[PDB]
């Protein structure tokens, strides 16, 4: 409403506090750290599940992957009690990312299904955590169906919330679209190797 | 390692840079001025005889292989002078040797000796250090002139089904394998009998790897028109075994290689794989889960991954809803005829579309 | 590993060589400079260079390199792209002066990475050709160095490539940029013309025994690929789709030339 590059101007001014030179992105960083040993430096208690969030993918097998080790990190006591905040974001990551995947992999399964296909800690705010993947667009399905036959569309909208906004939180599954200039694209690729 | 810039006659002069060199040598090497000049015997001497016990002799070892070109019977000493390559086992310094005269350059390759025995050289030499890129050197020459000496590109034949086993990979198996097939097709090795280890393991490569989709590789140009069908050891099982989708059509045909491989894992997906193709090509680019359903005879958690997985490998790909529109256009799989006359009638469609359209844009251009 | 296996230079270079070659400001045959250039240590990104005025004759060797040092703060101050590699070099290839201006860059000592210029009309030599040495040892005479070859890489921005790709159709016959849309879609036209010639004949070859060889999967494939996202299958919801397109394309082609009105409407009742 009011001058919205204020604060994402002062990310800097924040990132100079840190040591940073640019604002921060994603997990990009984390890639260019396991450059580094840490996805084995990390505990094998946790070592192998990181290869489930991000590379090895399943819109069936990584809320059954997430959440065992969500549970096995849980232990409070002696595995430092503060790592315990992280639950309920990587359960809003969980929802928006496995959504973007499901929402990508098919293009119609009713929820009267995907709700227990999802079987972590939530089931009415599940429904609206659906709704918040919806309105602020990671994909876009018709939101509020009662009969809960939701399908996702095709194409319609690779204008502004394809990406959500811009970076990619999809791994190498998503499928195809239509636009303007595509034609020149690969007809004028495709073309021009076997040449 | 002592210069090269002096006076060229490059006889004393590489004579008394060898001066720091082991004992074995230069217990001969100055001696042997009085010998020769001494561009043959002191060229013959390093050649022989081992190193201090360091390779970074590299530095004097350009000498020794520059000094080859000119003087020496370089085709003789070609094959040899990078046998202490493999007489070492190091893959770094080596490494430096083996591009410094890979070939076409300070050397220059006649009538291709440079390619093989250097190729070989490498091969003894490093795993994956130059080994990586040794692809570039080979088809920079494939894109330009096919070996004239078959001798040679027999031995090229062996380099080539090396590399195989040399990197353990999928895609190293591919390339090395399939590119040695790729010239055989062209113009190499026949060679009745010899043909036959080309047909042998382009069962067992295409057979282990999806690298052919099913046979697509093995039906491109010609690898399975030369690399006959109904053979010594039968081609033709997988070839009609790729449409008839039974794993009765492949128990019926292996041998006791394929029943020892074994064939446990492909049968399930590449049934799931051509059904779905031939179902999408028929059925009709927007099939039926009912179909698929009763084409698969199996139920429905499986087949809804499955197509997925289906799209993952890219045989099919677009969006794909739940009951319809399964799997989708691009039949990326072969097709023979089905290519032939479609592609007849999309040169068609052109010829109709884009020779109109473009007066259509000139009109406002 | 070796230092030396691909040069990563672009049309700058491209640019540096000829315009330096075609005043020179009496430079009789041989111009040479420092190759400015990044290392990733397998392949060598380059940029820019800059130039020197030679007498680069038997045996009066000259590349003023204090001058280089000097511009390499220049090139480095106006982009932050690379520091100096070595020595870039019109016609002929290694002789005594290459290796005794390599001794004017062993002064500065850092690993030497070269740039040949051919002053050919040739087509069998790449009128490019960059060059490395290993042995480099060295204690010895001026400088006994053993020249490797180096292929050349052209990678850099690909909207200066597609310009590039404009300035080969300039190399051809220029070709002014006015009519941007109107004749990007005459070369669109080109492409088309491209495939049905290009796809006519290799059905034609099989027609009448055995084409479709090189064309079975390769461009069988990438007739497959053209018609991926051209065009859509036959869709006629997402021609409706577009035909809604063709009314908000009026709109804002609308809005555009009513705004055009709106200049001289507004702006100039200034003008009485």
């Amino acid at each position: 409403l009011d001058m919205d590059g204020i604060i994402v101007e002062k990310q800097r001014r924040l990132a100079t506090l840190l040591g940073l030179q640019a604002p921060p992105t994603r997990i990009g960083l984390i890639n260019d750290m396991v450059r580094f040993n840490v996805l084995q430096y990390v505990v094998p208690e946790v070592k192998d599940l990181y290869n489930w969030l991000e590379v090895e993918f399943n819109p069936l097998k990584l809320c059954e992957r997430v959440t065992k080790v969500l549970n096995w990190v849980r232990e409070q006591p002696e595995k430092e009690p503060e790592l315990q905040q992280y639950v309920p974001q990587l359960q809003s990551n969980t929802i928006l990312r496995l959504l973007q995947q499901v929402a990508q992999i098919y293009q119609s399964i009713e929820f009267s299904r995907l709700t227990s296909l999802v079987p972590f800690v939530d089931a009415f705010q599940l429904e609206r955590a659906i709704v918040d993947a919806a309105r602020h667009c990671d994909l876009q399905v018709r939101i509020d169906h009662t009969s809960r036959t939701l399908s996702f569309g095709s194409d319609l909208n690779y204008a502004t919330r394809e990406d959500a906004p811009i970076g990619p939180h999809l791994q190498s599954m998503p499928s195809e679209q239509i636009r303007n200039q595509l034609t020149a694209m690969s007809s004028v690729l495709a073309k021009a190797l076997e040449v | 390692f002592i210069d090269i810039s002096e006076e060229d006659q490059a006889a004393e002069l590489r004579a008394y840079l060898k001066s720091k060199g082991a004992e074995i040598s230069e217990e001969n090497s100055e001696g042997g001025l009085h010998v020769d000049l001494a561009q043959i015997i002191e060229a013959c001497d390093v050649c022989l005889k081992e190193d201090d016990k360091d390779v970074e002799s590299v530095m004097n070892s350009v000498v020794s292989l520059l000094l080859i070109l000119e003087p020496d019977k370089q085709e003789a000493l070609i094959e040899s002078l990078c046998e202490k390559l493999v007489k070492f086992r190091e893959g770094e310094r080596p490494s430096l040797r083996l591009q410094l005269l890979s070939n076409l350059f300070h050397g220059m390759d006649k009538n291709t000796p440079v390619r093989y025995t250097v190729y070989c050289s490498l091969i003894k030499v490093a795993a994956s250090c130059g080994a990586i890129q040794y692809i570039p050197t080979e088809l920079d020459q494939v894109r330009k002139w096919i070996s004239d000496w078959n001798l040679t590109t027999e031995k090229k034949h062996t380099l080539l089904r090396l590399l195989y086993e040399a990197l353990v990979d999928c895609k190293k198996s591919d390339a090395a394998s399939k590119v040695m097939v790729e010239l055989l097709g062209s113009y190499t090795e026949d060679n009745a009998s010899q043909a036959r280890v080309d047909a042998h393991r382009c069962i067992v490569r295409a057979l282990k790897d999806p690298n052919a989709f099913l046979f697509d590789h093995l039906l491109t140009l010609k690898p399975v028109k030369f690399l006959e069908g109904e053979l010594i050891h039968d081609l033709l099982t997988i070839f009609v075994s790729a449409k008839l989708a039974s794993y009765v059509k492949f128990y019926q045909n292996n041998k006791d290689f394929i029943d020892s491989l074994g064939l446990l894992h492909e049968q399930n997906m590449a049934k799931m794989r051509l059904l779905t193709f031939m179902g999408m090509a028929v059925e009709n680019k927007e099939i039926s889960f009912d179909t698929m359903q009763q084409e698969l005879q199996i139920g429905a958690d499986d087949v809804e991954a499955f197509v997925i997985d289906a799209v993952r490998t890219k045989m099919v790909y677009c969006k794909i809803d739940q009951t319809q529109r399964k799997v989708v256009v691009s039949h990326s799989t072969h097709r023979t005829f089905g290519k032939q006359q479609w592609q007849q009638l999309y040169d068609t469609l052109n010829a109709w579309k884009q020779n109109l359209n473009k007066v259509k844009n000139s009109l406002l251009s | 590993f070796p230092g030396g296996r691909v040069v990563r230079l672009h049309p700058v270079i491209l640019a540096s060589i000829v315009d330096s070659y075609e005043r020179r400001n009496e430079g009789a045959a041989r111009v040479i400079g420092t190759l400015l250039g990044t290392v990733d240590k397998h392949s060598v990104e380059v940029t820019n260079c800059f130039s020197v005025p030679h007498n680069e004759s038997e045996d009066e060797v000259a590349v003023d390199m204090e001058f280089a040092k000097n511009m390499y703060e220049l090139h480095k101050k106006v982009s932050p792209n690379e520091l100096i590699l070595g020595w870039y070099a019109t016609g002929h290839d290694i002789t005594e002066h290459s290796v005794l201006i390599h001794e004017y860059y062993s002064r500065e000592a850092p690993n030497p990475i070269h740039l040949t210029v051919d002053t050919s009309l040739q087509n069998g030599r790449m009128s490019i050709k960059a060059y490395v040495s290993t042995s480099m040892g060295v204690p010895g005479r001026t400088m006994g160095v053993m020249f490797t070859p180096l292929t050349v890489k052209y990678a850099y921005y690909d909207t200066e490539r597609i310009g590039v790709d404009l300035i080969m159709k300039t190399c051809f016959s220029p070709n002014r940029v006015i009519g941007l849309s109107s004749d990007l879609q005459q070369v669109g036209g080109a492409s088309a013309r491209i495939q049905d010639a290009l796809s006519t004949v290799l059905q034609y070859a099989e027609d009448v025994l055995s084409g479709k060889v090189s064309a079975d999967n390769t461009v069988g494939r990438f007739l497959m690929s053209l018609v991926n996202q051209v065009p859509k299958i036959v869709p006629d919801d997402f021609e409706t789709m577009l035909n809604s397109n063709i009314n908000d394309l009026l709109m804002v082609t609308y809005l555009a030339n009513l705004t055009q009105s709106q200049i001289a409407l507004n702006e100039k009742l200034v003008n009485l």
